[PDB]
């Protein structure tokens, strides 16, 4: 009179451990959701150069939208890196820094929304992002969000840095979407050997394609997140994420039709 | 006049009618709650300083709650100074600039709130009316972001696009609003002074002074947002504000207890 | 008894089957609040009375906290009144009008917390679940919007458009789902009478009836929403209500201990 | 010193119980909100069929959406059940377990949404189907949103089981809406004498067309909430509700249009 | 007859997807009188018929 009151069901009784007894029923790869969409991750660096970097990118963007049907994604920027100043200092754990450093994106995409707005464009948030977005790109061309997902205290332990940030959040939700890509819109070409903005600068060679396996077993610098690299060794849709420098105008628009103009990094989804 | 007299012109008169406006102001006046003080703890000022300048005032604010009933307010700071300058650059409204200063204090308001979480005080989205918190003597306190809800319908100044009201105006105006006894201003100087003490050095203190006598002197700077001192002349509940030096310890708690440490600015 | 036949009725038939619903009535009763009382304040009834009215009763259910476990549920009055006449001229069904008139019940809520707010009583958004300042002394009250949440699925009357279900019935349904030991309704009248004592002369008092006993009467006004009544022959819980005169200082009071003060109408 | 004040309008004073003055103000037909709208209710049974069930399902909505405006409701189904089996064994009171038992219809309708988000449906909240359906209706051909009326707590007392479920909820928005129709879309042809899946199948004999009050007057089980007949006697708008099999395709798509494919239920509404 | 059936017409455009045919009248009547007393073919009527309903 104390047993389990079990709801009938293919994986009943399961604790959801047991990899082979849950294979049968979910070891299917996933359905695109919008298979139609293209997301497009804003670096929060680009949004702290100001207007003379967002107003040449407003003006990309606003011819894009007839084009495409964006999701677009906007980094932390500098700014969180003061809270994380500021809150490492006070000791506070990876889990309290994880929410300070996303709300910087958030104001990066209500930033970008405004200059868009005269084109229908508004900041969605994540909750509506999560179960409504397709409802808000039927009634507008694109929409704004923050890229940072939604880990807050349930992020990740380990580094004293939150792991998951703008780029790795824009590609699950890309990911999980079966978006038809991810454009990352970055400060520089690409990846390089080293940071060319480092110390060593002159050692920094450009690469125009690579692995995220290889990416990941690399040490050193880089201009997305190393979570990013795990996420798409996981990853069940997109083959391939490309980083361009949103600061040449043109550059986001080529990517966009899959031209090569930055550095190319094949996910973990063996293409047919 | 009567009671009677204000409904009959508050049905059949415009809100303008002067004779309306005096009826109104005829009435009597609840203090929703008048044993709590607004404290302000500076974002540029004490929170963008970090432990140094944070970790002394939460052990004060421990103490302090013993005796005194606390509404803790955060200002924003740099990062919101940093949002300011992209937003203005782009021409960017003071009512979009004001979203993005809030999103400022509510960080400030999550960090400070985790410091004092095991002390029982907690970040309120409401504060003024959250009553239970200051109600106990366990808790006696809470913490709230400082910058006021006017968004994009914030009034913009008369030059520029940046917002006049902010964590000044907004910790102050809930003061004046619960009727609270005191609202005291803590930052990183002693007061406020003839000029910045930060530029100028030859910046005197200023023990106390008025609203009419701080606007005659045509302060090129303060330590204070300016339209709160036409708020503080306006208010009926907080006549008068205190600003005192929160690196200094001790000189909250003397504040709360009424004594005059800092520069004490008074309505009238 | 069998659990497993009702497990086995709930997976293998309908819930309309009358051996399922059978089998549940079977079931353990669990009375979530047994301690508490859910009272409702008048809403054109006392509310919309004003200070006169207000007043003395915020200082009763200050002094009353300290033996009594408290849900305060608020009426809306005239205010909604007015709204289902705006509403209904333009030939908005039941279920708009509903949400007009959860406007004016959470604006007296709003209202009656802000007195209440410096007393440690909060006005929540989940009352019979906000178990934290009923549990403690300190507090053991708290203030909620009597309005039940149908909105658009308002059912309506049999004819017209005014929804049946208002803040009688939101403050009841309260009581009876969180297994409430008492309900008293505060209003503007010794209780029950006949018809509205205040337009027929000739309408006599009535201390005390049953449901059946009422609606054989037929009475064409009642202190209390008409519908209340089979919600209170269909209770589980609250099996009979007071209604109390909250003009005569001391009638929520001696209510509140048990005392047959105004009108107690029972299920049975 | 202690009188009520009042805002003149036409109730002012009135309690609303007395009827005759109540009537000259407040007691004609209200208007119809949504008139082209079309409400289909998909019941949690149907869903609890899984991918054999839904997908046609989906495929048949998907048909529908350049034909009607519609706002798709979802049921709550086999795992209603087993919160209340849990629910009753602890004790809770019906206000309890209405809210739990529509979290299953909620679930059920972000499932159903999920397989039309490459069309721009999306699920949408309570207050949001209250307040804004029209300018969602507007955005996008369809919307789906919880059958469950959100009564929670404040649900009728009498039974254990919560009566104003899935189809109550749709009904009663469909009928405040004035919406052209509301279809309901069953595991099974319509309603029987008796349950067709219950011990008293061999006698159960199929109903093509009832009335509300005859079916009220009934005694046994029916494939709809008897709670349901009770609001069809206040109905204001809707005149007949039609019960179909939704294992069979094409039974809703005619049903929408007028043709007698499962079991008619006339309301309490005045057809002249 | 018109201004009635616009009005039920421009109430039903938000609920179905229109393909709106008119018919004839009496004006075909006459081009048929015409086109009768005239002895024009039945191929030749078809036409003008159309026309009418086109107006
Ligand atoms: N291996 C590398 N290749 C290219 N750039 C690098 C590398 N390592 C470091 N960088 C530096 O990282 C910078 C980009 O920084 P970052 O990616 O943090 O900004 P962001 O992506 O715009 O911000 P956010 O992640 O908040 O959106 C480049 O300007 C570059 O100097
Ligand atoms: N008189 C009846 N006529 C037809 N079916 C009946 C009758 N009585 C019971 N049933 C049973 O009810 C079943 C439908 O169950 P139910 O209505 O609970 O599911 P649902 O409507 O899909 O769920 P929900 O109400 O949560 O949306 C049918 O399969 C049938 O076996
Ligand atoms: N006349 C003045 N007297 C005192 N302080 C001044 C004056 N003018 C400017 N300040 C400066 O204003 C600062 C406090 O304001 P601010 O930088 O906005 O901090 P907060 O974030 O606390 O508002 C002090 O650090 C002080 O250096
Ligand atoms: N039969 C009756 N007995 C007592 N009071 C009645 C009766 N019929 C109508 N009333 C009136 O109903 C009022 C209370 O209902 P109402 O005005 O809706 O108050 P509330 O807003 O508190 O529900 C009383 O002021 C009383 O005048
Ligand atoms: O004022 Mo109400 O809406 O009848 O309770
Ligand atoms: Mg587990
Ligand atoms: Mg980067
Ligand atoms: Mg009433
Ligand atoms: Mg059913």
């Amino acid at each position: 009179t104390n047993s389990i009151k079990h709801v009938i069901s293919p994986l009943a009784r399961q604790t959801l451990q047991d990899r082979d007894l849950t294979r049968p029923v979910a070891g299917k790869r996933p359905i695109r959701l919008l298979p139609w969409l293209q997301v497009v991750k804003i670096g929060g660096r680009v949004m702290d150069r100001g207007a003379d970097a967002i107003l040449p990118l407003v003006e990309e963007l606003r011819k894009l939208l007839p084009e495409h049907r964006l999701l677009i994604l906007t980094g932390a920027g500098v700014r969180a890196r003061h809270v994380f100043s500021v809150g490492l200092d006070l000791g506070l754990p990876v889990g309290s820094l994880a929410p300070l450093a996303a709300s910087e994106a958030g104001q990066n995409g209500h930033i970008l929304a405004a200059m868009l707005a005269s084109e229908g464009v508004s900041y969605v948030e994540h909750p509506t992002v999560a179960d409504q977005l397709a409802i808000h790109l039927s009634a507008t061309r694109a929409v704004v969000g923050s890229a940072f997902p939604p880990y807050h205290h349930h992020e990740f332990p380990g580094s004293r840095i939150p792991p998951h940030r703008a780029d790795t959040g824009a590609f699950l939700l890309a990911d999980a979407f079966g978006a038809a890509g991810l454009t990352i819109v970055e400060n520089v070409d690409g990846i390089y050997t080293a940071d060319p903005n480092g110390p060593d600068r002159g050692q920094a060679r450009f690469l125009p394609e690579t692995s995220a396996t290889d990416l990941a077993k690399s040490e050193g610098p880089l201009p997305v997140d190393r979570a990013l690299l795990d996420v798409m060794a996981t990853a069940r849709h997109i083959e391939r994420v490309q980083v361009v420098n949103g600061l040449v105008p043109g550059r986001l628009t080529a990517a966009l039709r899959g031209e090569h103009v930055g550095t190319l990094i094949r996910t973990g989804v063996r293409p047919a | 006049n009567s009671t009677a007299e204000l409904e009959e012109l508050l049905m059949q008169r415009s809100l303008t009618d002067p004779q309306l406006q005096a009826a109104a102001a005829a009435a009597a006046d609840f203090r929703i709650l008048p044993d709590a003080t607004v404290i302000k703890i500076g974002g540029q000022s004490v929170i963008d300083r970090g432990r140094a300048a944070v970790y002394p005032l939460v052990d004060e604010i421990v103490a302090a709650r013993k005796n005194h009933k606390l509404l803790i307010g955060t200002g924003a700071g740099t990062r919101a100074r940093h949002l300011y300058s992209i937003a203005a650059g782009l021409g960017l409204p003071a009512g979009v600039l004001a979203q993005l200063g809030s999103s400022v204090a509510d960080q400030n308001a999550a960090m400070l709130g985790q410091l004092l979480a095991k002390h029982g005080i907690p970040v309120v989205g409401g504060a003024g009316l959250s009553a239970v918190p200051l109600s106990l003597a366990e808790v006696n306190a809470v913490v709230f972001s400082g910058m006021p809800p006017y968004k994009l319908w914030m009034r913009p100044a008369a030059e520029g696009v940046i917002p006049p009201y902010r964590t000044d105006a907004g910790c102050f105006l809930l003061a004046e609003q619960f009727g609270c006894k005191q609202m005291i201003f803590v930052k990183d100087e002693d007061g406020l002074y003839t000029a910045n003490p930060k530029t100028s050095k030859d910046a005197t203190f200023i023990p106390r002074i008025s609203v009419d006598e701080m606007k005659a002197k045509g302060l090129h700077d303060s330590i204070l947002e300016f339209p709160v001192l036409d708020l503080l002349q306006s208010a009926q509940h907080v006549r008068e504000v205190q600003v005192v030096n929160g690196l200094v310890p001790g000189n909250l708690t003397r504040a709360l207890a009424g004594e005059h440490v800092g520069t004490i600015i008074t309505a009238s």
